[PDB]
């Protein structure tokens, strides 16, 4: 049973990575992606308001607000920092959704991060290292 | 309004550039 294999790997890495090991680079570099995000977030927060409510997102203008915001994010450049700028403004677009009953932008706001990723990101990330040297730079904290 | 997205990409590239510069 995949679900049963999913939940014993789910599980596992998250045991791993609280030990400072990990269940694969993949796993390694979410966990690192992840609490890149909540340091960001907090670091946002403690400086701004909330980047959650502020736009007014709508299935008409939510990708239109998403280009906008992410173009002007790396018009003059790219770097790891902005990369996890990116996506704690994704999932903030999608808590959003959420909040205000628009659940099937979830699934949109995703495609529409991993198609810019793989895009406009994933060119200047092999050149930079690859998601290793992301874990390298913000791994563990 | 549009004025919102101007002032909310300048905060995450800050927020970023901050947090990329720190990592160094």
């Amino acid at each position: 049973s995949q679900s049963n294999r999913e939940l014993v790997v789910d599980f596992l890495s998250y045991k791993l990575s609280q030990k400072g090991y990990s269940w694969s680079q993949m796993a390694a570099v979410k966990q690192a992606l992840r609490e890149a995000g909540d340091e960001f977030e907090l670091r946002y927060r403690r400086a701004f308001s909330d980047l959650t409510s502020q736009l007014h997102i709508t299935p008409g203008t939510a990708y239109q607000s998403f280009e906008q915001v992410v173009n002007e994010l790396f018009r003059d450049g790219v770097n790891w920092g902005r990369i996890v700028a990116f996506f704690s403004f994704g999932g903030a677009l999608c808590v959003e959704s959420v909040d205000k009953e628009m659940q099937v932008l979830v699934s949109r706001i995703a495609a529409w991060m991993a198609t810019y990723l793989n895009d406009h990101l994933e060119p200047w990330i092999q050149e930079n290292g690859g998601w290793d040297t992301f874990v390298e730079l913000y791994g563990n904290n | 309004g549009s004025g919102t997205m101007e002032n909310l990409s300048r905060r995450l590239k800050v927020t970023g550039d901050l947090f990329d510069i720190m990592s160094g």
